[PDB]
RNA sequence: UGGCACCUCGAUGUCGGCUCGUCGCAUCCUGGGGCUGAAGAAGGUCCCAAGGGUUGGGCUGUUCGCCCAUUAAAGCGGCACGCGAGCUGGGUUCAGAACGUCGUGAGACAGUUCGGUCUCUAUCCGCCACGGGCGCAGGAGGCUUGAGGGGGGCUCUUCCUAGUACGAGAGGACCGGAAGGGACGCACCUCUGGUUUCCCAGCUGUCCCUCCAGGGGCAUAAGCUGGGUAGCCAUGUGCGGAAGGGAUAACCGCUGAAAGCAUCUAAGCGGGAAGCCCGCCCCAAGAUGAGGCCUCCCACGGCGUCAAGCCGGUAAGGACCCGGGAAGACCACCCGGUGGAUGGGCCGGGGGUGUAAGCGCCGCGAGGCGUUGAGCCGACCGGUCCCAAUCGUCCGAGGUCU
RNA sequence: CGAAUGCCGGCAUGAGUAACGAUAAAGAGGGUGAGAAUCCCUCUCGCCGUAAGCCCAAGGGUUCCUACGCAAUGGUCGUC
RNA sequence: AGGGAAAGGUGAAAAGAACCCCGGGAGGGGAGUGAAAUAGAGCCUGAAACCGUGGGCUUACAAGCAGUCACGGCCCCA
């Protein structure tokens, strides 16, 4: 009985451990999409990430696109039909956690508010370390 | 002085009947060990006191 | 259904805060203090925590305590003389005990608060 | 009538086939049968189990070792399960298979003295225009001279919650025999750490 | 969530620019409308010539909302505005076009032509 | 709408609206049924049947009506034209003013026009909730039986049977089976989405600590702004009406005389409704008819009109005081009290903020870099006797009989 | 005299009930005393500052200062 | 201008309670005066409403303009 908690942490046997580590910067990625009497076809959603909300398992995040005239927001469980998830630019240099702030004065002014995080770029390049040593090790 | 008001004088009997539950309770007491006295439990009391604690006087 | 939660309160924020700050300044100045039970039982943890910051002793924790207590003089005593006397102790730096007899004034039952040793 | 005792632990959601299902986790630990009710001396047919075993021997008069499995009468006591008569030797979770349907009794959270327009969802009165001292009130409660009184049962304010409540026909999503676990399709009454009993449903 | 008095933008070239819900066409007392639901409207501004005119009483189908919709998969989607597309009593677009994305919920509701004509389905 | 003037002029508030309902059936929908000038589909008309349902706006003070857009339907009435110690006060109806109009005049017109004081404290009955006392013919700790109450009872569209029965075709079924909706009801906080009064940041004025740096108060009862766990919640989730069994209503039959025929009836026997009874959920032995089952504790110890009507110690047990609670106005209820993890601290994890201070480096400077997902950290999941539930006291059988 | 919403006085009921007169705000330690939440002292905290500060006119008529006091007056207490 | 109350009584004699006791006082309890102190000081007599304490009968499956008639039980001088 005692761990009303660790019991629940036990049912969470569906966790993911493979998806890129990102925060209010600039991901982009894929999906699941049903129709046509099939369960198939992956669709891509490229955009700025506005919000990450933590709760152990079932933590979610959301992403912001402008499609044609209109802007769009999508919400993802961080678990299950997300095949890949690779990301565009780990810029962010956000100064805060939620930044819905951008929706209202989003244009080219976005860009001067969200420059590149040289620092976190410099360690995605430097996280290259692929052990090149095949027929060599 | 305003809207709602008693229709009739409340009778002596029904006065006292309200008061059946107004009766009082005697305070609950134990004998002060480490001294001859009564004291209410879970209390420090100044004929006495405690041990690894504060109290009245010692000369 | 209010209260499924906790942290008890009479008065309003700015005032309630300041109460704890003054009561604490008192304990640390006098070693023992006497008030109503509920005022006592709250003062308990607010004070324990200032003690424990003075154990780790770093300039930071100093500046952190200066916010609630405000006398430089007093805070020295806190770090220098009071903190050591514990150090090996893990919490419970403070005691609450209930006296007999109330104020013949408002019927308010009292207690005292000791710095422990 | 299949039936264990148990306790709400909390809830989350999992995935199935390709969609999230909401689930609420019950701990229906092993339930040692301590007494059988016969129609020959009790008049009715039933079985008395027991639950949270743990008890530092504070057991006096109801020591009643009298049935072999007296292994320390449970903290969370013991309830009858009406017409249910198993192989008399403790009831674990194994009784319920995934995909089975269950009714679940429980003790709703307690709201205390509740106002009408919570207790009963009334309309109340306008936040503006006319009056100001009746925004949340019930309005009228009668007619005039006939009948010249208030109906028995009238919905008025009072104590709401903390009540016995059975929600019917929930799906058993899963069962971890390992841990004495039981997963159902969300929304089961009362707070975490509360006693509940779990039975078979009545469905179609 | 769309209801009587809600202004929708129109994403088609029937000429009209903006409409306004008059009633939502689910059951006897349906409270609100969402994507793939059918409303009655009236027109409130138009662009000069085109089949549809200010004042005209029309039918429409909802294709975008500002209140996110929840997928049964456990994800969700939300657009910057509330838009619709103008339908005829035999349920086809009277447009020959549609501008800006649309929600896939349309496809589960049978609004195929709209979906295929669309410039994007999210 | 009136007639009459019987209680009410030491007062029985008066139209319309809102809030909350409850009852009638002379039934607007949905359920049974008989005729039809019923091909089918769709109607007409009458009979049985309230169990539940009976939309949103434009105009006017309106009731009512007309109109827009929908619906299975947008039912008619009673309860002081239900409801002002429950709210409103737009209308008639006090005092101001004007138009038309009548009057020499002062003044007048359910004709118009603009304006105009609606009372903090519930004694009894009644209602919604919650306790105290005694009883239940020994005294206890548990688990139940259900006499008898209450809650709930709605309804559409599309697919398949089949575009097949029917058909002058130009449409379209019964019977039977699936799938989605709309409102309404109980419960819940995973997700979505709110609040989250000091959990974290950012900013302005000013006064202060200590000059720099760093901080504190006040600018609400949060100065302002950007975020935000737990709990409490609906815009969010899950469930619900039902299956089924019995008896019936109009109505459809069997067998059958009075009355050699025929008749549902007079002796008997079958069908037959969203309705009745039971079934589902909830309360319940003050059911003074006070129930039942499991387990426990038993001795007269000393005195009257001899089993308490007796006082004082017991038994099994139960209170008092204490630490607390998704329990709570108080009480009650539940859990703990050293033989202990109940609250407080302290330690780990969750969670929120979003790179503290100090130093080093770069810029004349505002600033910028690194150290650093740093620093601070309510409620949530846990651990640990450091603090605190110490020590004690009081009740409580000794049980008359065929 | 039993009645006059009679007159004068006394005591009841409502009732341990509504209230205790600005939501600027309090805490502790020392005194004193038969007796202190309510008096004196000290240290924290909060409120006013074209005032909730200072100076005159009217009106009031010893309320000014001091020593002894607390039955009453003070919306509680009172050594003030 | 004017309106306009309430409120009398120890004892023949103050002989108006020294002294002791509990209490900050106010009150009381002893003592003492008096023929009498429930004559002790807003004190002769001290009625009624109203408020207490003690004792007998009586009541927790009833229901009423509160009484009356009849039986029956208990409690006090026959
Ligand atoms: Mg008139």
């Amino acid at each position: 009985m005692n761990r009303g908690a660790l019991i629940k942490l036990v049912e969470s046997r569906y966790v993911r451990t493979d998806l890129p580590e990102f925060r209010p910067g600039d991901t982009v990625r894929v999906s699941y999409k049903v129709k046509e009497g099939n369960r198939t076809r992956i669709q891509d959603f490229e955009g700025i990430v506005i919000r990450i909300r933590r709760n152990g398992f079932n933590t979610t995040f959301t992403v912001r696109k402008v499609s044609y005239g209109v802007g769009v927001e999508r919400i993802f469980p961080l678990h299950s039909p997300l095949i890949q998830k690779i990301d565009i630019v780990q810029r962010g240099r956000a100064r805060r956690a939620k930044l819905y702030f951008i929706r209202n004065l989003s244009d080219r002014e976005i860009r001067r508010k969200l420059r590149a995080d040289r620092k976190r770029i410099d360690q995605d390049r430097a996280a290259e370390r692929a052990a090149k040593e095949e027929a060599q090790k | 002085a305003k809207h709602p008001v008693p229709k009739k004088k409340t009778s002596k009997a029904r006065r006292d009947a309200r008061r059946s539950h107004h009766a009082l309770t005697p305070p609950t007491l134990v004998p002060c060990p480490e001294c001859k006295a009564m004291k209410p439990p879970h209390t420090v009391c100044p004929e006495c006191g405690y041990y690894a604690g504060r109290k009245v006087l010692e000369v | 259904r209010h209260l499924k939660s906790g942290r008890k309160l009479n008065r309003h924020s700015s005032h309630r805060l300041a109460l704890y700050r003054n009561q604490a300044k008192s304990l640390l100045t006098h070693g023992r203090i006497t008030t109503t039970v509920p005022k006592a039982k709250e003062l308990r943890g607010f004070v324990d925590h200032l003690i424990h910051l003075a154990k780790r002793g770093d300039l930071h924790a100093r500046r952190l305590v200066l916010r609630d207590l405000q006398d430089v003089k007093l805070v020295r005593k806190l770090f220098d003389e009071i903190a050591p006397r514990y150090r090996d102790r893990q919490g419970g730096y403070t005691r609450v005990l209930k006296l007999a007899e109330r104020r013949r004034g408002d019927g308010a039952p009292l207690a005292l608060v000791e710095l422990v040793e | 009538m299949k039936g264990i005792l148990g306790v709400k632990v909390g809830m989350t959601r999992i995935f199935r086939d390709d969609r999230a299902v909401p689930v609420t986790v019950i701990l229906a630990g092993p339930c040692p049968v301590v007494q059988r009710r016969t129609p020959e001396k009790d008049g009715y047919t039933a079985v008395q189990l027991g639950f949270l075993p743990q008890n530092p021997k504070r057991v006096n008069r109801p020591l009643k070792g009298h049935f072999a499995k007296a292994g320390v009468e449970p903290v969370r006591i013991l309830r009858e399960i009406r017409d249910f008569n198993p192989e008399g030797d403790t009831v674990t979770v194994e009784i319920f298979k995934p995909g089975e349907r269950v009714d679940v009794t429980g003790t709703s959270k307690g709201r205390g003295f509740a106002g009408v327009m919570k207790r009963w969802n009334f309309a109340g009165g306008p936040d503006s225009h006319g009056a100001h001292k009746i925004h949340r009130h019930p309005g009228s409660i009668g007619n005039r001279k006939t009948p010249g009184r208030v109906y028995k049962g009238k919905k008025m304010a009072g104590h709401y919650g903390a009540e016995r409540v059975t929600v019917m026909n929930l799906e058993v999503v899963d069962v971890i025999p390992e841990e004495n676990l039981l997963l159902v399709k969300g929304a089961v009454p009362g707070p975490n750490g509360g006693l509940v009993i779990v039975r078979e449903t009545k469905k179609a | 969530m769309i209801q009587p008095q809600t202004y929708l933008e129109v994403a088609d070239n029937t000429g009209a620019r903006k409409i306004m819900c008059i009633r939502v066409l689910k059951g006897s007392n349906a409270k609100y409308a969402t994507v793939g639901d059918v409303i009655v409207a009236s027109v409130k501004e138009a662009i000069p010539r085109g089949a549809v005119k200010e004042g005209d009483v029309v039918k429409a189908v909802v294709v975008r909302t500002k209140k996110e919709i929840k997928r049964p998969d456990g994800s969700a989607i939300r657009f910057d505005d509330n838009a619709a597309v103008i339908i005829n009593n035999q349920l086809e677009p009277r447009g020959t076009r549609v501008f800006g994305p649309v929600a896939r919920e349309l496809r589960e509701k049978g609004f195929m032509k709209i979906v295929s004509l669309a410039p994007e389905v999210l």
